């Protein structure tokens, strides 16, 4: 009966850092994806394994929505087959992903003239993430893998800050990102 | 219900510090931006800034950070606005307001508002009013109707209230907004029109209460024989 | 910076009228436009957000339209509780640049009513204290625009009076106005004739109320 709560995801007040990305399960509801695809608003709206404008014709077992912020130049890493600090150490899509990646510029809500440094990303890690893996640890990193206690030689804090200012070019501006994963294997999320 | 409750009216001298507060209840205080709005006397609305409690994130409007600090203590669901050195120009009504949220690439306005905190900043000191009659005479009658009143002069700070005949007389009463005089003291009048025939049968008393000075005055307004 | 300009600044209307108030932004603010209502002494109330979304609890006779630089608030049928001041506010920018329009006051239209004019010499009690306040009352008039000038021994005064005006009466839709001339006792005693002269749309001729000092 009830409509899927895409508004609570896309219009949420607070989005997380990409290393601490958050997931909402969407189930047992009617999804009208034209609220997404019939709008001109997204800077990125890329689907994999599925056509955006055909979503209202399909039923899925579940839909997942993953939310986070990255700078504009990093949105390209939120795709199957990419590498880079974001895809490798923060948020990884599988090569055979079925779903859509949506992103939009949020300069006036996530940046400020004096600079917003609260959004973070992981830049050091022993090994790449598996697809949809999340790592929210904050363990001092050493290249030899041995434990270390900052401040010390060859010991590094693994998270770094984005610095979001209103005055930078768009590649450095903040973008909110929602990744919709469509699960096939009884369907609970259907178009109208 | 969502409620924002602000601290009470303030009267300060220039150069003094001041911290006013707004406590939210009925919703998740750490889940909404909350901010402050100034309304100077007779003027419109101005954002001063917003804060997201439980994150470290204060966003000031215009040049307000140079004169005011916005802060919050999530542990008691309270937002604050504070000055280190007030100016007379800080005299205004201050509102706190909850920001409804965002959508797409911009913001929503304030969906719930506090009741307002009046702040008066002046070098003046508390003073109760002098109350003088505005007695009806042949110069304040019009077609069988007489006007009479009381002049409530030279008080500080606002407000004064005036009633007539202890509240029994309300029809036809006009109590004017106070004016600030060049002395720094306020003045107002309260008037009422009544049948001129009633001047010989009904006693008229204005009841003046200036709570900031604990001054309460009854003044009988006696008809003039002229 | 984004300037918000409302039109008109003041509107006189009747219960039942369709009322339209416009708001112009100095650059595009997309849909991030809010409308508020405020009554004297009370906090603002959000009516409309996202240019056209009605806030919960607000009557559907309020509607908003527009995008980009031009926006409209419409009240399909004005009701007694709707006389108030309305503000727009853009929320497109960062909070550093959020701005309100200057307000539009919606007042009650009624027929023209001339003021009744009354004058009060200073009380002997006040004169004992060394000051003389002379009060001129203009009672129950419409519209609000009025001119009061003091004359002392037929000399037009300026600078020594202050005016106060009531809010519109909710029951007869009129205004009242006081003008107070303030002199020291010594100055008051240097002159004989004290007069206030009132001009108003409802008066074919200016009305003067006067007295001679000491005539009682
Ligand atoms: C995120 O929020 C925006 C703004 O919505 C308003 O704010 C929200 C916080 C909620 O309180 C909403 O109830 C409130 O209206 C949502 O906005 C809008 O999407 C709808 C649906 O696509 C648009 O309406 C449609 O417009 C088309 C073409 O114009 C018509 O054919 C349809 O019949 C329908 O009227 C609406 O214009 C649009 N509003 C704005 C200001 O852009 C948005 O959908 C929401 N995001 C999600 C994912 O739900």
């Amino acid at each position: 009966t009830n409509l899927c709560p895409f508004g609570e995801v896309f219009n949420a007040t607070k989005f997380p850092s990409v290393y601490a990305w958050e997931r909402k399960k969407i189930s047992n509801c009617v999804a009208d994806y034209s609220v997404l695809y019939n709008s001109t608003f997204f800077s990125t709206f890329k689907c994999y394994g599925v056509s955006a404008t055909k979503l209202n014709d399909l039923c899925f077992s579940n839909v997942y929505a993953d939310s986070f912020v990255v700078k504009g130049d990093d949105v390209r890493q939120i795709a199957p087959g990419q590498t880079g600090v974001i895809a490798d150490y923060n948020y990884k899509l599988p090569d055979d992903f079925m779903g859509c990646v949506l992103a939009w510029n949020t300069r006036n809500i996530d940046a400020t003239s004096t600079g917003n440094h609260n959004y973070k990303y992981r830049y050091l890690r022993h090994g790449k993430l598996r697809p949809f893996e999340r790592d929210i640890s904050n363990v001092p990193f050493s290249p030899d893998g041995k434990p270390c206690t900052p401040p010390a030689l060859n010991c590094y804090w693994p998270l770094n800050d984005y610095g979001f200012y209103t005055t930078t070019g768009i590649g450095y501006q903040p973008y909110r990102v929602v990744v919709l994963s469509f699960e096939l294997l009884p369907a609970t999320v259907c178009g109208p | 219900e969502v409620q924002l409750v602000q601290s009470g009216a303030e009267v300060k001298k220039p150069g003094e510090s001041l911290k006013i507060s707004c406590q939210g209840s009925g919703y998740s205080f750490t889940s909404y931006w909350i901010g402050w709005v100034r309304q100077m006397p007779g003027k419109g609305l101005e954002w001063m800034g917003i804060i997201y409690p439980g994150e470290s994130d204060t966003r000031y409007s215009s040049s307000f950070q140079g004169h005011v600090t916005i802060s919050a203590d999530k542990s008691i669901s309270t937002a604050y606005l504070q000055w280190s050195s007030l100016k007379a120009s800080d005299t205004a009504m201050y509102y706190c307001a909850r920001i409804r949220g965002v959508y797409s690439s911009g913001w929503i306005g304030g969906d719930y508002w506090g009741q307002g905190t009046l702040v008066t900043v002046s070098s003046a000191s508390t003073k109760g009013p002098s109350v003088f009659p505005l007695a009806p005479s042949s110069k304040s009658t019009s077609g069988g109707t007489a006007a009479l009143g009381c002049l409530v002069k030279d008080y500080f700070p606002e407000p004064v209230t005036v009633s007539w005949n202890s509240g029994a007389l309300t029809s036809g009463v006009h109590t004017f907004p106070a004016v600030l005089q060049s002395s720094g003291l306020y003045s107002l009048s309260s008037v009422v029109t009544v049948p001129s025939s009633s001047l010989g049968t009904q006693t008229y008393i204005c009841n003046v209460n200036h709570k900031p000075s604990n001054t309460k005055v009854d003044k009988k307004v006696e008809p003039k024989s002229c | 910076d984004i300037q918000m300009t409302q039109s008109p600044s003041s509107l006189s209307a009747s219960v039942g009228d369709r009322v339209t108030i416009t708001c112009r932004a100095s650059q595009s603010i997309s849909s991030y436009l809010n409308w508020y209502q405020q009554k004297p002494g009370k906090a603002p109330k959000l009516l409309i957000y996202a240019a056209s979304s009605l806030q919960s609890g607000v009557p559907s006779r309020f509607s908003g339209s527009g995008s980009g630089t031009d926006f409209t608030l419409t009240i399909s049928s004005l009701q007694p509780e709707d006389f108030a001041t309305y503000y727009c506010q853009q929320s497109y920018s960062t909070p550093r640049q959020w701005t309100f329009g200057q307000g539009t006051k919606v007042e009650i239209k009624r027929t023209v009513a001339a003021p009744s004019v009354f004058i009060f010499p200073p009380s002997d009690e006040q004169l004992k204290s060394g000051t003389a306040s002379v009060v001129c009352l203009l009672n129950n008039f419409y519209p609000r625009e009025a001119k009061v000038q003091w004359k002392v021994d037929n000399a037009l005064q300026s600078g020594n009076s202050q005016e106060s005006v009531t809010e519109q009466d909710s029951k007869d839709s009129t205004y009242s106005l006081s003008s107070t001339l303030t002199l020291s006792k010594a100055d008051y005693e240097k002159h004989k004739v004290y007069a206030c002269e009132v001009t108003h749309q409802g008066l074919s001729s200016p009305v003067t109320k006067s007295f001679n000092r000491g005539e009682c």
